[PDB]
RNA sequence: GGAUGACCCCAGGCGGUAGGGGAGCGUUCCCGAUGCCGAUGAAGGCCGACCCGCGAGGGCGGCUGGAGGUAAGGGAAGUGC
RNA sequence: GUGGAGCCUGGGAGUGAGGGCGCGAGCGAUAACGUCCGCGUCCGAGCGCGGGAACAACCGAGACCGCCAGCUAAGGCCCCC
RNA sequence: CGUGAGGGAAAGGUGAAAAGAACCCCGGGAGGGGAGUGAAAUAGAGCCUGAAACCGUGGGCUUACAAGCAGUCACGGCCCCGAGGGGUUGUGGCGUGCCUAUUGAAGCAUGAGCCGGCGACUCACGGUCGUGGGCGAGCUUAAGCCGUUGAGGCGGAGGC
């Protein structure tokens, strides 16, 4: 049994992210907790809550027991990009990518 | 590119941009732009020989002679212009709708009653031609309809 | 024992029990054919110059074939020229019988 | 009426790329790298299927040289004395006879020497 | 200076070569010997407000 | 059929007294040896020669007036650093190397050529620590 | 040979740019079609180490898809990157 | 002398920047990977194959496809080979 | 966008029916997990199909003494599907991208970041050859007119 969470459209690069969810995958429930805690990373704050939304669904919708939780995948695809415009010297006009996350984390139970 | 809604201006200068040269965005290469050697208005009629279609005439109604499959009536007994009466009608001349018919004659209570008949195409005689013959497994017509055929192949 | 066979100019050992694939071999399906042999070895050896007078390999045609198809492609630079070629290699199937000495 | 690219492009660029598949980087996920990747692998198959007859024949050729060295000669004495006796076999036998066969090998050194 | 450039686009392999070296390290973590939270060593404990083995911090 | 391709054998070691030979013309067949076209089964792919132990290599012989005028060279990669050893200096100094050069130079290129000439032992005066392989003395 | 592109046998030719000629494949549309294939699954997509074809391609099978597609034989072009 | 020989009529071209080499001359300096003609050749179009370390035109030789068969060419046969 | 004359886009599709997801759960929200609707929910509104470039997760093979237009030929190793095949690639052989332009290009000469889609020898009238038919010292109609309503015929002026 696996529970899973996803945070879509999270407005953040997802490179930066990734980062991050490299440090939680295959770990307890409990060692990611303390890990995303002290990252010093915006990312942190959103893995975090969508690592708690698997560990509550979990528990409340699949019958899973939260000390038994660990991070059995967990990964981040890119959303659409939010494109805007960065002016420069010369009239000229760049675009600035600001990108954009679908961040995936999977729960299943590490029995005995 | 002449005809299309777009302005005739040069979209930018020839030279020193770093792109690629352009005149107006009408021009073929443009998505968007006029399109090469479409088509056109057309005229496809053309003067096929009056003795080519008389003849093909005569030899398509021949075709069907050859087969079996041209016959001849003096009348449709007793239709007069409904469908059902032509059904009747056929059943007795042996045209059961296994066949498609192509029935000519100047009867237009007859053509009328037949005309909707999915195996049946209808033509008065002056109307008889090649295609109309060649698309149908029978011939059926009019004494007098084979008289108008006659005088147009003689 | 075993045999040195000559059939579509080329050679092969041959034993009883071998099954091999040969150029085509214009005979039917569950016919049998006798090859030249060009050398005899195994317990006794027997060599021939260039085959062996009384010798003969037993072979029963399993049957005909063709090969798996390869592509035979050609290709010039700066030329335009492109050829695209599928080729698939007829072959009989034989099955060796005996080795008549 | 029109007649629009449609279906036919996307299924001859699949072709290639299928034929591609093993390529390194774009040369098996860009059309263009894998048919130019392509255009070389079959001149290349094509110089080999020839090339493999001279491999094979020089490897047979070097096996047999050190197979009748051991019995004293070289191997364009063991050719030529193969000529005068009229034995046919070929390069690719008796490279296996000289690993598989020795005493057959050292019977055929024999009518070698004692052909000339 | 005259406006260097990038002679060739990065490899796919080469680009994710370059980053073999960017993978986060995990922070470091001790029990806080009073409430036995996890916290970065020698700082005082959120959680509880202690440190050295007395309170220092409303928490 | 297809052509015989052997399964790994035990390589054989042998070993070779160089004392009085001549520098190239023995050096041409430690490298066949090497390679291993000495046997019936030799594969191009596979390293499959013998170990090749060789003995008394600082007594090596040469012809004309080798000792002075041939040159070993090495290039440092730094401005000026073309290095020129004469065959006397060689001997004189690191006198295996000669026959190492010289057998070196008649391998392949490559990866296995590389291999292939680590399994040449070389050693200058009348001893080698291999007794443990047992060389099977050869006279070439 | 056999009589006629029925297929077999013998022989010889078959590197190729500009370029000439020949034979084919596929795309859109019309006749064939008031038909026929189609929810027991159209077209399109994704696989395939299978079958046919020299090849361009064509089958077939599995998955997807969910409403169209269209033969032999011919016709016409906005027809292949 | 039956040849992808020739001649006649007609349809369709492309080409009208050549280049190396050998031989024969002119120009140049008994210079030029020079230049301009003549006879031939090859590359062009055979940047397909072997040799010449490598290399359009030097030597060998005109590649329909396949073969883990044989004989040769030039060139080679101490090792790399 | 341009002072202005003027220039001038992009952007279509849930499903048969909104039945457009009550209510609970994590979350500030966004978003999701259950429940529920539906024949179908990777048809969930950022909605038919959903290619390719491009990004990621998992797995098999493989890689830190190696010289490379990236392939190809051979053999061996491992994995997979069950005298066979598929994947991978250690070693050995061979090997100067594509296109354009040129006497001559891998060329350190042009062009191209990659992918998808748009993108260039046509049509009318006349000519000239060839060709498939019709008729043949003759062949043929044009505009029109009648008919048809995807029917064909008449029309000889005129042309050769
Ligand atoms: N007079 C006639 N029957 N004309 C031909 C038929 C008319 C019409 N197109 C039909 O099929 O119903
Ligand atoms: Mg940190
Ligand atoms: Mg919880
Ligand atoms: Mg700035
Ligand atoms: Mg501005
Ligand atoms: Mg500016
Ligand atoms: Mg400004
Ligand atoms: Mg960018
Ligand atoms: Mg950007
Ligand atoms: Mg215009
Ligand atoms: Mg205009
Ligand atoms: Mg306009
Ligand atoms: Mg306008
Ligand atoms: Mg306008
Ligand atoms: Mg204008
Ligand atoms: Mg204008
Ligand atoms: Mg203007
Ligand atoms: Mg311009
Ligand atoms: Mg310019
Ligand atoms: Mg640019
Ligand atoms: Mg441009
Ligand atoms: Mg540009
Ligand atoms: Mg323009
Ligand atoms: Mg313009
Ligand atoms: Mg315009
Ligand atoms: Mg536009
Ligand atoms: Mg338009
Ligand atoms: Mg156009
Ligand atoms: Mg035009
Ligand atoms: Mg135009
Ligand atoms: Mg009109
Ligand atoms: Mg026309
Ligand atoms: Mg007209
Ligand atoms: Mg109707
Ligand atoms: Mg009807
Ligand atoms: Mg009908
Ligand atoms: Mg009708
Ligand atoms: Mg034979
Ligand atoms: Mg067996
Ligand atoms: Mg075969
Ligand atoms: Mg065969
Ligand atoms: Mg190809
Ligand atoms: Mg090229
Ligand atoms: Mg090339
Ligand atoms: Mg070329
Ligand atoms: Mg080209
Ligand atoms: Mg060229
Ligand atoms: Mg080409
Ligand atoms: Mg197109
Ligand atoms: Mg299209
Ligand atoms: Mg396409
Ligand atoms: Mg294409
Ligand atoms: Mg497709
Ligand atoms: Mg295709
Ligand atoms: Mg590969
Ligand atoms: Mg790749
Ligand atoms: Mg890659
Ligand atoms: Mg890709
Ligand atoms: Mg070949
Ligand atoms: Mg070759
Ligand atoms: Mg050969
Ligand atoms: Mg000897
Ligand atoms: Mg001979
Ligand atoms: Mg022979
Ligand atoms: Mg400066
Ligand atoms: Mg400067
Ligand atoms: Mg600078
Ligand atoms: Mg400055
Ligand atoms: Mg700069
Ligand atoms: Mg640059
Ligand atoms: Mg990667
Ligand atoms: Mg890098
Ligand atoms: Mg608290
Ligand atoms: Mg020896
Ligand atoms: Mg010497
Ligand atoms: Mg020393
Ligand atoms: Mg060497
Ligand atoms: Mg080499
Ligand atoms: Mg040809
Ligand atoms: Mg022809
Ligand atoms: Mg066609
Ligand atoms: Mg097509
Ligand atoms: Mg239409
Ligand atoms: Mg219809
Ligand atoms: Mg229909
Ligand atoms: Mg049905
Ligand atoms: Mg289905
Ligand atoms: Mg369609
Ligand atoms: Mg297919
Ligand atoms: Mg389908
Ligand atoms: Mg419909
Ligand atoms: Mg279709
Ligand atoms: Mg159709
Ligand atoms: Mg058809
Ligand atoms: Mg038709
Ligand atoms: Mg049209
Ligand atoms: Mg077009
Ligand atoms: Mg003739
Ligand atoms: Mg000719
Ligand atoms: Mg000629
Ligand atoms: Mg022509
Ligand atoms: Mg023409
Ligand atoms: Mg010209
Ligand atoms: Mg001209
Ligand atoms: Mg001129
Ligand atoms: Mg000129
Ligand atoms: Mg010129
Ligand atoms: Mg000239
Ligand atoms: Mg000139
Ligand atoms: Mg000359
Ligand atoms: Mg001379
Ligand atoms: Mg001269
Ligand atoms: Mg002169
Ligand atoms: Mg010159
Ligand atoms: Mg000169
Ligand atoms: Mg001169
Ligand atoms: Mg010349
Ligand atoms: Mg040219
Ligand atoms: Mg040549
Ligand atoms: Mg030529
Ligand atoms: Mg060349
Ligand atoms: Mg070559
Ligand atoms: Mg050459
Ligand atoms: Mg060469
Ligand atoms: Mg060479
Ligand atoms: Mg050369
Ligand atoms: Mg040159
Ligand atoms: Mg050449
Ligand atoms: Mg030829
Ligand atoms: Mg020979
Ligand atoms: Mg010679
Ligand atoms: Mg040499
Ligand atoms: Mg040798
Ligand atoms: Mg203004
Ligand atoms: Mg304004
Ligand atoms: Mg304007
Ligand atoms: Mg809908
Ligand atoms: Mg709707
Ligand atoms: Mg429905
Ligand atoms: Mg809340
Ligand atoms: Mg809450
Ligand atoms: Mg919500
Ligand atoms: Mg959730
Ligand atoms: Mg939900
Ligand atoms: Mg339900
Ligand atoms: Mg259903
Ligand atoms: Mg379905
Ligand atoms: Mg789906
Ligand atoms: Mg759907
Ligand atoms: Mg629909
Ligand atoms: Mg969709
Ligand atoms: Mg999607
Ligand atoms: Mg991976
Ligand atoms: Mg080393
Ligand atoms: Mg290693
Ligand atoms: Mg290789
Ligand atoms: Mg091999
Ligand atoms: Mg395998
Ligand atoms: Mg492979
Ligand atoms: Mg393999
Ligand atoms: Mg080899
Ligand atoms: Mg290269
Ligand atoms: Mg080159
Ligand atoms: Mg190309
Ligand atoms: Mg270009
Ligand atoms: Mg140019
Ligand atoms: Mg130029
Ligand atoms: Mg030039
Ligand atoms: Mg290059
Ligand atoms: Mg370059
Ligand atoms: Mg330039
Ligand atoms: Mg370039
Ligand atoms: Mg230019
Ligand atoms: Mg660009
Ligand atoms: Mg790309
Ligand atoms: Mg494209
Ligand atoms: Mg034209
Ligand atoms: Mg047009
Ligand atoms: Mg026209
Ligand atoms: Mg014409
Ligand atoms: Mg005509
Ligand atoms: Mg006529
Ligand atoms: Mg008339
Ligand atoms: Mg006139
Ligand atoms: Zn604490």
């Amino acid at each position: 049994m696996e529970a899973k969470a996803i945070a879509r459209y999270v407005r953040i690069s997802p490179r930066k992210v990734r980062l991050v969810v490299d440090l939680i995958r295959g770990k307890s429930l409990e060692e990611a907790r303390n890990i995303l805690r002290y990252t010093n990373k915006r990312g942190a704050y959103f893995v975090a809550k969508v690592l708690e939304s698997a560990a509550a669904n979990a528990v409340n919708n699949h019958d899973m027991l939260e000390d038994r939780l660990y991070v059995k995948a967990a990964y981040v695809d890119e959303g659409p990009a939010l494109k805007r415009v960065l002016p420069r010297a010369r009239g000229r006009a760049d675009i600035i990518k600001k990108r954009t996350s679908h961040i995936t984390v999977i729960l299943g139970e590490k029995h005995g | 590119r002449g005809e299309v809604a777009y302005s005739g201006r040069k979209i930018w200068p020839q030279k020193h941009t770093g792109r690629a040269r352009h005149g107006d965005i009408g021009a073929p290469i443009f998505v968007g732009g006029g399109v090469v050697f479409g088509p056109k208005p057309r005229d496809y009629s053309y003067t096929l020989p009056k003795k080519v279609r008389k003849k093909g005439l005569a030899m398509a109604v021949a075709d069907r002679a050859r087969e079996g499959k041209l016959l001849l009536v003096e009348a449709f007994a007793g239709v007069n212009g409904k469908t059902k009466e032509f059904l009747a009608w056929a059943k007795e001349a042996g045209l059961d709708g296994s066949e498609s018919v192509l029935l000519v004659t100047g009867n237009e209570l007859v053509r009328r009653a037949a005309r909707n008949l999915p195996w049946v195409v209808t033509l008065a005689p002056e109307g008889l031609n090649v295609y109309d013959i060649v698309r149908t497994e029978r011939l059926v017509m009019d004494l007098d309809a084979w008289e108008v055929f006659q005088n147009r192949i003689g | 024992m075993f045999a040195i066979v000559k059939t579509g100019g080329k050679q092969y050992r041959v034993e009883p029990g071998l099954k091999l694939r040969v150029e085509k071999l214009d005979a039917e399906p569950g016919a049998t054919v006798e090859l030249p042999v060009l050398l005899l070895g195994g317990e006794k050896t027997v060599v021939g110059t260039p085959v062996v007078e009384g010798a003969s390999v037993v072979a029963e045609v399993l049957g005909h074939g063709r090969g798996k198809k390869i592509l035979v492609s050609k290709f010039k630079a700066k030329v335009q020229y492109r050829r695209k070629k599928g080729h698939r290699q007829p072959y009989t199937e034989l099955l060796i019988k005996e080795i008549r000495g | 009426p029109r007649a629009k690219t449609g279906v036919v492009r996307r299924r001859k660029h699949k072709k290639i790329l299928k034929l591609a598949k093993g390529y390194w980087g774009l040369r098996s996920k860009s059309f263009r790298k894998a048919r130019e990747t392509l255009f070389a692998a079959g001149n290349y198959a094509y110089a080999h299927r020839k090339r493999r007859k001279r491999d094979f024949r020089r490897l047979w050729i070097v096996r047999i040289n050190a197979a009748c060295r051991q019995h004293g000669l070289n191997y364009s004495t063991f050719i030529h004395g193969l000529k005068k006796a009229g034995i046919e076999v070929d390069r690719k036998n008796l490279a296996d006879l000289a690993v598989r066969e020795p005493q057959v090998f050292a019977e055929l050194v024999e009518r070698a020497k004692a052909a000339q | 200076a005259k406006h260097p450039v990038p002679k060739k686009k990065t490899s796919k392999a080469r680009r994710d070569a370059r980053r073999s070296h960017h993978a986060l390290t995990p922070p470091t973590l001790v029990p806080c010997p009073e409430c036995k939270a996890m916290k970065p060593p020698h700082t005082v404990c959120p959680e509880c407000g202690y440190y050295a083995g007395r309170k220092v911090l409303e928490v | 059929m297809k052509t015989y391709v052997p399964k790994q054998v035990e390589p054989r070691w042998v070993l070779i007294d160089a004392e009085g030979k001549t520098l190239g013309r023995l050096a041409t067949k430690i490298a066949t040896l090497l390679r291993g076209k000495h046997r019936p089964d030799w594969t191009p792919n596979v390293a499959m020669g013998d170990f090749v132990v060789v003995v008394n290599a600082d007594k090596i012989r040469v012809t004309g007036k080798k000792l002075e005028q041939k040159i070993y060279t090495r290039y440092s990669g730094y401005p000026g650093g073309l290095k020129k050893i004469p065959l006397e200096k060689m001997l004189a100094t690191h006198p295996e190397r000669v026959l190492e050069h010289a057998v070196k130079g008649m391998l392949p290129k490559g990866p296995l050529g590389r291999r292939l000439f680590k399994r040449l032992k070389v050693y200058a005066g009348p001893d080698h620590p291999h007794q443990a392989q047992r060389p099977e003395k050869l006279e070439v």
